[PDB]
This record gives structure tokens, C-alpha cells and sequence, in this order.
């Protein structure tokens, strides 16, 4: 019943491992999953990009596969407008 | 005589008749909304010019005056209406015509017989091509529960000006009945005015067919082959092939013979569809589309046969076979099979709602086979909830029809497209179907078929770390 | 009369208009002989009498050739990229998207076009329509020289022979262009 | 002679007021070609955009001929880098 009550909060089939760690800590391992689905495996990149995030003109690269490694770059950072929001001129994988 | 064309529509048909006029060596005039100035065709073309200022956007593509207006101010010879807004309007065309510009469309004719549904059952009656069997013009409510009784349930309830299944409803018993009835009826008034229910026996499964019929004003008129659009959700197009690889060809001949003597019973001209419901062997006329459709495309490609650049030249007075160059009805080739999948912002995991926003990222495929006719797509550009949904036309070909299902599926995934949902998964799940791929799909196919709505979790791992590296 | 000079014994650039005149995959094949495969049985090519003519072809190859400059490699920073469709028309992108910062080391191909038609004349206006409607700035390219290529009688008879452009100086005078977004966005800049 | 020598050093060949222009002011002509191959005609702006250029956010249209009319938008003013060249982020025509 755990597990498929996890497979109903959380949008997939959970492991063994995901299920007990669900029961150990339970807001947490939903707060853990609601991270992952908003910003992806944070855990591939480098501890100061991680920590600091990017500098301009910053060039970092981040290997989410073998094979697969995404060129960042930070060109822009925008100044906000009135709702807060600003805009940032990244060139991802050279676009 | 003609050296200047205004098209009075807007997206990727305005940009399709732009790149037929300058093949021709036309020059193009685009109008354009307050809300549609970011779009590609405004700046397409030669000149643009602003229209309807202070209404709707949709209304300020309606604006009828304002459009001969501006096509007059420009000193544009024609207007080509594109489809969708006033290509099947009346008095656009009349107003047109009346305007000494020549429209690219049929007759005036032709526009009003098969503008309303019963007028085009009753020419079709007069050419014998048989069609539902229905009501003999429209009837009450009444005596559309008397039809329900006499020829048997089931029936389907249209009104006689329906456009995109709105006046479309269905029926099983008598309490449906009254409601499909009372919701065609506001929908006819709400939308078109006035309302002119019939109503039609329903087919189980049926196959929809449309052939492509092109007329010139000598009276030579052809046949295009044929579209099978029967892969539909809601009575909506959703994925068309052509030609209808999973019926005889022989039949597929006999269905093209039908609608190009329907067309000339009625002495057509210009393009025009004629749309046909496939049932074991046998077709039934519904309607004729006095315009060219959204799915031209494959017929171009399945028959190499440019259809925009004939339509205008026929609206030159061009002959069909001696000026423009069309070969003889048993000289049209058949290319191998074409595919046309439309790229909409529809959410399948949002009930297929138009999504909005700002795209930002846009890239397209391309090489062997493939077609593109974007709209408004670019990077950069912010979704309105105005206009319709659709991003990019896309169409794969191929000599068979294993192949185009193939170059079409690596279509899909090479397509990107970010910042605004699509249904690009649901399409993938559709082509991933083996009734699909075999051909036989009917009309019912995707509303009986719910594992096309289950949707693996892509990853998305560029977006979402660049929206971790901008919140750090 | 004809003679033999060399086999290139790979696939060629141009195997685009082969591909669009036959319907037949030509990479495709490649990969599917270099399984093993056979022609007809598993490929799935018809005979050689069956091949198809599915009208002509013309492939144009965009690149940073600058026509007022000896045809020198243009290099620089790609500003705008817009790219032609519709009926007829095939695109084979190499490295050529706005951003993308043109490097002197490798070849200097932007973009592979090819127009296919029924008749040859179709074939030339679509290329003709598609070479106006290509838009790149930033870096020079050789659009202009095409343009002028498809304009000449020679080449759209069929009858072009490989002294052509070298015998042809007509080919070599430009339009003035007026190119006024650029320059109203450098003065906006600049003030 | 002067008519020679001024498509010489215009590109294209000059009509009588060109000519003549030339003979009164001839490095100002000069100039004002040299301007016109850069700036364009930068007469079509409007005076406050002519002096000023554009604020961030502001948009502008300038109608170049009949029919055509320049959506220009400034989105981001990039800081000098090294060179001392500043990435202005407009948004023409929509791109
Ligand atoms: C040429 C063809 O025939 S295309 C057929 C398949 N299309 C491809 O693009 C093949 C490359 N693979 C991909 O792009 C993706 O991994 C897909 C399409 C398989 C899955 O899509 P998604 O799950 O939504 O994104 P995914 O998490 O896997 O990859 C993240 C990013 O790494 C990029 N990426 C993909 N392949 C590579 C690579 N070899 N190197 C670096 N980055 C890459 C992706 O483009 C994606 O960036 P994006 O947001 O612009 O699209
Ligand atoms: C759909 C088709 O078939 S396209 C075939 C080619 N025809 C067209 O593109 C029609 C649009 N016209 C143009 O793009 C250009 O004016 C050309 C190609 C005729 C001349 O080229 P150029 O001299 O270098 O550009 P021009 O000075 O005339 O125009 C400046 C800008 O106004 C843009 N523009 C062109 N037409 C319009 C318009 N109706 N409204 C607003 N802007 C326009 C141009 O795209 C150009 O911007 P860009 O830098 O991105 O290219
Ligand atoms: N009597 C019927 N029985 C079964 N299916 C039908 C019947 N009439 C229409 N359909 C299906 O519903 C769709 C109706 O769309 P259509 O009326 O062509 O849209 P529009 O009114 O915009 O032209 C058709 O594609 C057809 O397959
Ligand atoms: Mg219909």
C-alpha cells in the first residue's frame, strides 16, 4: 500500500529503495522528487557550479550521459522587470 | 495581367501563396493584426499593412472592407483568401469580385451551393453521387425524432453550416436527440447566425476520403488523387496520408471519378475537395470544400503537381493543360505516399488545450523526404491564445509507405520544440500504431484506442538544468 | 561521345538530386548493403528498368564564399539565419544557425538546397524564389553568384558546359542590396 | 570628369544633383555616402530615436518604404567586454 501510494504521489513506479526511503523520510523524499522533476539531476554538476552557479561569460560543460555532455554558457544576464523576472542569455549546445 | 496578390489570411498558407507568387513573378501584399505582428508572413512579403485596427484579432482578419481596402491602396490586382477565414465566404468573394480584383476561388456559384451542407447534398443528388442517406432538407426537432424512427438509430445530427464538428453532434436515444439537437441549434446561432439542422445516418467506422479536384475556366477539370484523412480525434484531422493506401485502387478510382464528375455536373473552378465517407466498398458524399485545404501539401508531393501556383494560374484564366501544363486525368502520377502530421501547441496531458507562452526553442528537421511549412514557430516567439494552434505543417514522402511512416517518426523526435506543449507524443503514439501503419484506420481509430494516450517521461535535462543554473 | 575520367568511390555531396529524381534512398542503402543486404529482396530498389524519373533536380550548396571578394571564405558571427520550405524544396543544413561563429578550419558549406519539380523551368523559379528567400548575415556568402547562375539562359537550357562561368563575365555583376535592418540596427547601436 | 570620378568613388553612377552636390561640398558628399553605406537612411527615424537611439524594453517602428515597416525592440544591453564591444539584444521583425 506504500508503494502504490508512492506510485500515485510521486509520477512513476517506485524501486524497493525509493519505497523505504519514502517510509524513512517521508517529506523529504517528496520534496527530493518535486526537486528532481523542477531541476533535474543537480548531482552531475561540479560543486562550485553547483554551490555559485555561473558567471558571465562562464563557459562550464555538464555530462548527463556517456556521450552526452551539454556546453553551457552564460552570455547575458538581464536586468529584471516589474514583475521580478529576469531573463538570462544562456547559449546551450551552441544555440 | 496580374502582378500584385494580397493574401487576406495570416501563418504558414500565407507564406505558402507568398512562395507561389514569387515562383510566378508576382508581387505579394501581406495584411496583418495588431496582435499578429510578430508572425513570419508579414514579413514575407513585398508590403504589409496593418488591418482592423482596434478589434479582435480574429475579427480584424474578418474585416472585409478593410481588406479591399487595403488591396486597392496596395494596387494588388487579386486577393487570395488561403483557407480558414474568408475562403468559403460569400460576400468576401462577391465584394471581391465586385471590386474589379480577381479572386483565387471558385465561382460565386460554387460558393454559395456548397457553402451550405442540404444545397450541396441537392447538387450532388442532381450529379447522382450518392451521400448519406438524410433528411431532404432541414428538418424540426420533430422530425428529426420522426427520421429517428423510420430509418433506425443510429443517426448523427450536423447543421447545415457546421464548421470543425461544431455543429456536429450524435445521438443514440431520444432524450440525446433533443439535447445534440438544442446544442447544435446554439451553436449554429452562436457561431454562424442562423441554424439549419439535418440529420444523417451514422456510419460505424467509416473511412474519410477526400479528393482533390483542380478546374480551370475552359471547363478541363482533373483529379488530384486522393487523401485519406480518417485518422481523426473529436470529428478533428489529426494525421492525413495520402494516397489511401489501405483501400483498392480501383475503388480509390472510382471515388475520384465520382467527385470530378460532381465537379463537373456543377461546372467547378479553382481547387476544391471533395470529401467522401468510405464504408466496405462504398463512398458517400458529405460536403465539397470551395477552397484549398490545410492538406494540399501531400497531394503536391504524391502527384508533383504545384496546386497554389495552379490556382492562381487559373485565376489568370490559364488553360489547365496547354498554359499551366497539367498532363491528361490518366497521365497524373502517382509518387509513391505521403504522410502530413500538424504540429499544434494541443497538450495531450491537458486535454488537448491549446498551450501559450514563448517558445525558446525551435529546431526543424530536414533532408531525403521531408517537407516543411512552418507558421509562426521561431525561437522567441510568444504563443497567443488568438489565433489557432498549429506551429509547423510537416510532411514525409517516400516510395512506400513503411518508409514515410519511418521518416516521420525520426521527424518527430528530431523535432524540438520547447517552451510550449505539443502533441508531438500523441502524434508519435498515432504512428506508432500498427492500424495506422497498415492504413485501415477508421474514424473511430483514436477514440477507441486509449493506449495512444499513454506518454513516456521525457527527461528534459537542458531545460531543467539551465533553470537550476539561473536560480543558483 | 563520352569519356571516363575517375570513380569517386564514396557518396557524393550532390547524391541529394539523385535521391529526389529516383525516390531512393541513397544513404539509407548505403547502410543497409553494408549489412548485408540485398538490392531487391531486402532493400526493397526495384530493377534497373523500374528505376524511376520523378522529374529533375538542381542542388545549390550555400557557402561563405565571398563572390566580391575571389570567392574567399568569409568568416565571422552568423547574426540571422532564416531558411526557405514548402513544395519542392529540400534542405541539407550543415553549421549554419544564428549564433553560430563561422571558424577558417573546415569547409565552408552553410547549407545544402535543393529544388525538385515535373519540369526543369519549376525546378529553377522554386531555386530562384528560395535563393531570395535564404537570409544569412554576419558573413558573406555566395547567394548573389547563384542568383546570377539561374538567371543565365545557358544554364537554364540544360546546355551549360564546365567553361561556362569562366567565359561569362556577366555572371560576376552584383545588385546593390540595401540591406536596411542591419544598418538601422548598427546606427541604434551606435547612438 | 567630376560625374567619372564621383562613380568612382560612390559605388553607383550619381544623378545631376549628386554631381553637383559634390562639386560644392565634396568631402561632405563623401562623408554623407560613406554614412548612407553604414548607417542607411537614417532619415526615416524618428528625431528622438535619431538623437537618443532606444531605451531597454522601448519598441520602435520605422516605416523604410511603402508597405515595409521595421519592428525593432531593445531587449538587453550587454556589458563591454575586453575588446570594449557591447552585444545589443534586439528584437527585429520578431527574431
Ligand atoms: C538526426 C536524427 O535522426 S534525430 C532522432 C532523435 N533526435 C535526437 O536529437 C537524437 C539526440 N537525442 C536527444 O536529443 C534526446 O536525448 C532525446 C530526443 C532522445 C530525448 O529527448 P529529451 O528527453 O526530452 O532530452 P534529454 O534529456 O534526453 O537531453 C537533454 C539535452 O541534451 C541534448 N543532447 C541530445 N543529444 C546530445 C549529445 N549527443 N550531446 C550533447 N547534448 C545532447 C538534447 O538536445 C537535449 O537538449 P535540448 O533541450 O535542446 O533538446
Ligand atoms: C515568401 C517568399 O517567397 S520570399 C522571396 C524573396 N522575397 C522576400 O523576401 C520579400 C521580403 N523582402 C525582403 O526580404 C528584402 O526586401 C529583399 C530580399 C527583397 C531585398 O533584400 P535586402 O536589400 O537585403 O533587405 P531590405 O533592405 O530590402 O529590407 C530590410 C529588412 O526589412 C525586412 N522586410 C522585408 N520585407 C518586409 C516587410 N514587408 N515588412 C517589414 N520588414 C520587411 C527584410 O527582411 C529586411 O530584414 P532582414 O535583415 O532580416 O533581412
Ligand atoms: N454520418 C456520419 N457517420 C459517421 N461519421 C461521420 C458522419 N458524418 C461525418 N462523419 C465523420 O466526422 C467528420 C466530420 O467532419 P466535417 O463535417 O468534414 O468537418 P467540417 O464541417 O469542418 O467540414 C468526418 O471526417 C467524418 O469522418
Ligand atoms: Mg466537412
Amino acid at each position: 500500500t506504500v508503494k502504490a501510494d508512492l506510485e500515485q504521489k510521486i509520477g512513476y513506479e517506485p524501486g524497493d529503495h525509493e519505497v523505504i526511503s519514502y517510509i524513512m523520510y517521508p517529506q523529504v523524499f517528496l520534496d527530493y522528487q518535486k526537486m528532481q522533476r523542477e531541476f533535474g539531476a543537480v548531482t552531475l554538476l561540479d560543486t562550485p557550479t553547483f554551490l555559485h552557479g555561473m558567471r558571465l561569460n562562464e563557459k562550464i560543460e555538464v555530462q548527463i550521459e556517456k556521450g552526452k555532455t551539454l556546453s553551457i554558457r552564460l552570455d547575458e544576464i538581464g536586468e529584471p522587470d516589474l514583475a521580478g523576472n529576469r531573463v538570462l542569455f544562456f547559449n546551450l549546445n551552441g544555440q | 495581367h496580374m502582378k500584385k496578390l494580397l493574401v487576406a489570411n495570416r501563418g504558414e498558407i500565407a507564406v505558402r501563396v507568398f512562395r507561389a507568387c514569387n515562383e510566378l513573378g508576382l508581387s505579394t501584399v501581406a495584411v496583418y493584426a495588431r496582435e499578429d505582428e510578430y508572425s513570419v508572413h508579414r514579413f514575407k512579403a513585398d508590403e504589409s499593412y496593418l488591418i482592423g485596427q482596434g478589434k479582435k484579432p480574429i475579427d480584424a482578419y474578418l474585416d472585409i472592407d478593410d481588406i479591399i481596402r487595403v488591396a486597392l491602396e496596395s494596387g494588388a490586382d487579386a486577393i487570395h483568401p488561403g483557407y480558414g477565414l474568408l475562403s468559403e465566404n460569400l460576400e468576401f468573394a462577391t465584394k471581391v469580385r465586385a471590386a474589379g480584383l480577381v479572386f483565387v476561388g471558385p465561382e460565386l456559384h460554387h460558393l454559395d451551393i456548397f457553402g451550405d451542407k442540404i444545397k450541396a447534398k441537392a447538387a450532388a443528388d442532381e450529379a447522382k453521387v450518392p451521400g448519406i442517406p438524410g433528411t431532404n432538407g432541414a428538418v424540426d426537432i420533430d422530425g428529426a425524432l420522426e427520421f429517428a424512427k423510420t430509418y433506425g438509430y443510429p443517426v448523427m445530427i450536423k447543421a447545415a453550416l457546421g464548421g470543425g464538428g461544431r455543429g456536429m453532434r450524435v445521438a443514440r436515444n431520444d432524450a440525446e436527440m433533443h439535447d445534440g439537437y438544442a446544442r447544435a441549434k446554439s451553436e449554429a446561432i452562436g457561431a454562424f447566425g442562423s441554424g439549419e439542422i439535418y440529420v444523417e445516418k451514422y456510419i460505424e467506422n467509416p473511412k474519410h476520403i477526400e479528393v482533390q479536384i483542380l478546374g480551370d475556366r475552359h471547363g478541363n477539370i482533373i483529379h488530384l488523387h486522393e487523401r485519406d484523412c480518417s485518422v481523426q480525434r473529436r470529428n478533428q484531422k489529426v494525421i492525413e496520408i495520402a494516397p489511401a493506401v489501405g483501400l483498392s485502387p480501383d475503388f480509390r478510382n472510382e471515388i475520384c471519378e465520382a467527385a470530378v464528375k460532381l465537379c463537373k455536373n456543377v461546372g467547378y473552378v479553382n481547387a476544391g475537395t471533395v470529401e467522401f465517407l468510405v464504408k466496405d466498398d462504398k463512398f458517400y458524399f458529405i460536403e465539397v470544400n470551395p477552397r484549398v485545404q490545410v492538406e494540399h501539401t501531400i497531394t503536391e508531393l504524391i502527384t508533383g503537381v504545384d496546386i497554389v501556383q495552379a490556382q492562381i494560374l487559373i485565376a489568370q484564366g490559364k488553360d489547365l493543360h496547354r498554359e499551366i501544363g497539367l498532363p491528361a486525368q490518366s497521365e497524373i502520377p502517382l509518387l509513391g505516399s505521403a504522410i502530413q502530421c500538424r504540429i499544434t501547441t494541443e497538450d495531450p496531458q491537458n486535454g488537448f488545450l491549446p498551450d501559450t507562452g514563448k517558445i525558446d526553442t525551435y529546431r526543424s528537421p530536414g533532408g531525403f523526404g521531408i517537407r516543411l511549412d512552418v507558421g509562426n514557430a521561431y525561437a522567441g516567439y510568444e504563443v497567443t491564445p488568438y489565433f489557432d494552434s498549429l506551429l509547423v505543417k510537416v510532411c514525409t514522402f517516400a516510395n512506400e509507405f513503411s518508409d514515410s511512416v519511418r521518416k516521420m517518426d525520426r521527424v518527430l523526435h528530431e523535432f524540438r520544440i520547447r517552451g510550449v506543449k505539443t502533441n508531438i507524443p500523441f502524434l508519435i503514439n498515432v504512428i506508432a500504431n500498427e492500424n495506422f501503419t497498415s492504413g485501415q484506420a477508421t474514424t473511430t481509430f483514436i477514440d477507441n484506442t486509449p493506449s495512444l494516450f499513454n506518454f513516456p517521461r521525457l527527461r528534459d535535462r537542458g531545460t531543467k538544468t539551465l533553470h537550476y543554473l539561473s536560480m543558483i
